[PDB]
């Protein structure tokens, strides 16, 4: 749509993904994690090792990605690829061969 | 440093390095092929494939990469990554899976006068013929072949 | 953001190049600590030798 | 001097590829798939992994990418990368590994109308679980389950292909150039559109 | 006798050699059954070919039986 | 080479990789196929899969690639990136496990 393009434009015009959505670097950006546990594949009782597939959501919020719908034909939810705004880095810490973070870079709601 | 920076810009203003280095057009350029041998780490014989940890030891002139030291504050060696010179596609012709290049582009060393020594190093699987007559007791020959891929004696030597 | 003004300053206004060492004269050396830390032991595969 | 290029940087000009192609609100994008089957390599019963070589065949409309054939000499398709253009984020969920995605990102077939046609050939590894209690003597009943791991149901309709009206509620497969695979004999390949 | 052959690149009306006067055309969708269509194989035949589940074949004993469905004889 | 820089410029000037070589939408592209066969590296008699190590040659014509040499000191022959021109979508249709089209760019020769 063209409201849609216009706002995705003016979103990420002047926005830098390596800084975060704070409006004073003093306060923190509140994540609400979940994890949602899908198949449990694998357990290597001699490695050591648990292989599950699950689903790290995710929720934040960004002062710097609002608008008003009104300006934007009543538009009140995108679908922005993840690599464009900023994401925490959480990390398993008690990874054992696998990926620490999340590499699979799939849209986020906002 | 404020002397690298300015000597980075001047080098590579209009230097490409998709272009083959020929100040003279017909000119050949000379590659030196190296091979440092780290580890030989197995020769499986029912694949008939050889892994080894090797560093290339490539060099070669490139006439763009010049510079007087006395202007740069007597530079006379730069560490430039690989990707932002031109390099020949010296690969493994004799690999049994599909890697022909390197694995590790580490940043080669160009000095004042053209001349870049590029030492990157692999994890590279190479096919050799297992002579199966005196097995266990046997000796293989397992050679590593090595060439560019696109680039050929009218080009390179 | 402050944060947003320094990383500019940093990085754009003074051109900072990442594909140069941090020194002033390209005489001196970068000394690089690196420690190890070791999360967990997986594996000492012995056919393998890993 | 192909005329496909003024067209197409006419179109890829103002064009947005994280965009949603839905003209308005209200509008929601009928994505219409269908599977092809092109060989079946195997059925791990230790991982109760099935690995399958299949041709799926996306459509959708993009309105941003309609024209008028009169103003390009009469072109009604154009073939453009997908690495460029809106796709529905289809997706295999039920996989054991983490490839969600297709493996060869072919080229979209853009027609005048906006219509959009895409047969991408993917390798997936999915998730069935056995049935032991026969085995060697059994069946298997294996799923390959397509969603959009993007978009929802109010902005992407999935729903399966119409070929003369009729849909194509099974998997197709080529009676002529298929190999049977050695193993495991198709017997059913039905398809459903399922709701959670 | 003159057949529609799908043996040349683009489709030719030939006639067939001495001892194949059977305009035939076999039909059949592959695994591109839905954006082109059924498979179209025409030319000449001695006798019919034999015919599977899935085909569609018409043989006949004229001139140009066997056209392209989107064409006429 | 300074000639071969400038002439690299101005072939990838106003050049579109996206858009078949043909001087008009209706000719055709025709592309001498060749493979170069170097070793059979396995025969899965229970997959049904066979690998081998092929070379794809591939010949065709780009007459937004041409160039007069007298232009540029004698010169008949480059060797561009692959990625930098149209190329053909070959692929294997009897595709198992592996990859469909080509992977390695491997610059090419003009
Ligand atoms: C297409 O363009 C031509 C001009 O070449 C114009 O005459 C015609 O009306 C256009 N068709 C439509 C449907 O707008």
């Amino acid at each position: 749509s063209e409201h849609e393009t216009r706002l995705v434009a003016n979103l990420l015009e002047n926005y830098n993904k390596v800084i975060r959505p704070v409006e004073h670097h003093t306060h923190f950006v509140d994540i609400t994690v979940g994890l949602q546990l899908i198949q449990l594949i694998s357990v290597d009782e001699v490695n050591q090792i648990v292989e599950t597939n699950v689903r790290l959501r995710q929720q934040w919020i960004d002062v710097r990605l609002r608008w008003n719908p009104a300006d934007y034909g009543g538009i009140k939810k995108i679908r922005l690829p993840s690599d464009d705004v900023w994401l925490p880095d959480l990390v398993l810490y008690n990874n054992a061969d696998g990926d620490f973070a999340i590499v699979h870079m799939t849209k986020l709601l906002l | 440093s404020v002397m690298e920076d300015t000597l980075l810009s001047v080098l590579f203003e209009t230097y490409n390095p998709k272009v083959r280095p020929a100040q003279t057009v017909g000119d050949k350029v000379t590659v030196r092929v190296g091979l440092t041998l780290t580890n030989l780490l197995i020769l499986n014989e029912k694949i008939e494939e050889m892994t080894t940890n090797v560093f290339l030891n490539l060099a070669w002139t490139d006439y763009r990469l010049q510079w007087d030291p006395a202007a740069y504050e007597g530079i006379k060696d730069l560490r430039i990554p690989s990707s932002d010179v031109w390099q020949p596609d010296i690969v493994l012709m004799n690999n049994n899976d599909g890697s022909f290049e390197i694995t590790l582009h580490v940043n080669v060393l160009v000095q004042h006068t053209g001349a870049v020594s590029w030492q990157p190093s692999a994890i590279y699987r190479s096919s050799c013929t297992i002579k199966v007559m005196y097995f266990p007791f046997d000796w293989q020959n397992c050679t590593m072949v090595f060439k560019s891929y696109t680039y050929d004696t009218s080009e390179v030597t | 953001n402050e944060e947003e003004r320094l990383i500019n300053d940093l990085l754009i206004v003074n051109k900072y190049n990442k594909h140069v060492r941090p020194v002033k004269h390209n005489n001196e050396v970068v000394n690089i600590a690196l420690s190890l830390t070791l999360s967990n032991l997986i594996s000492l595969k012995e056919t393998d030798e890993t | 001097e192909n005329e496909e290029g003024r067209l197409i940087e006419k179109l890829l000009g103002d064009y947005d590829k994280r965009i949603i192609p839905a003209k308005t609100l209200d509008h929601i994008i009928d994505v219409t798939l269908k599977l092809t089957l092109t060989n079946l390599i195997s059925l791990n019963e230790k991982e109760e992994a099935l690995t399958t070589n299949v041709w799926i065949e996306i459509q959708w409309n993009d309105y941003r990418l309609s024209w008028n054939t009169s103003e390009y000499e009469g072109i009604d398709l154009v073939r453009i990368p997908s690495e460029l253009l809106w796709l529905p984020d289809v997706v295999l969920e039920n996989n054991v590994d983490g490839q969600f995605e297709v493996a060869y990102y072919a080229n979209v077939l853009v027609y005048n109308d906006g219509s959009m046609y895409w047969l991408p050939p993917a390798i997936y590894r999915s998730t069935c679980p056995i049935a032991v209690t026969y085995f060697p003597f059994d069946w298997q009943n294996c799923s390959l389950v397509f969603r959009s791991q993007t978009y929802n149901a109010h902005e992407v309709n999935l729903q399966l292909s119409a070929e003369e009206g009729e849909a194509v509620e099974w998997i197709h497969i080529d009676p002529e150039d298929f190999t049977e695979n050695g193993e495991w004999t198709i017997r059913h390949r039905p398809a459903k559109k399922n709701y959670n | 006798i003159v057949c529609h052959t799908t043996a040349t690149s683009p489709i030719s009306a030939v006639t067939c050699p001495p001892g194949e006067n059977l305009c035939y055309r076999k039909m059949w969708c592959d695994a591109f059954c839905s954006s082109r269509g059924k498979v179209v194989e025409l030319g000449c035949a001695a006798t019919c070919p034999s015919k599977k589940p899935y085909e569609e074949v018409t043989c006949c004993s004229t001139d140009k039986c066997n056209p392209h469905p989107k064409q006429r004889p």
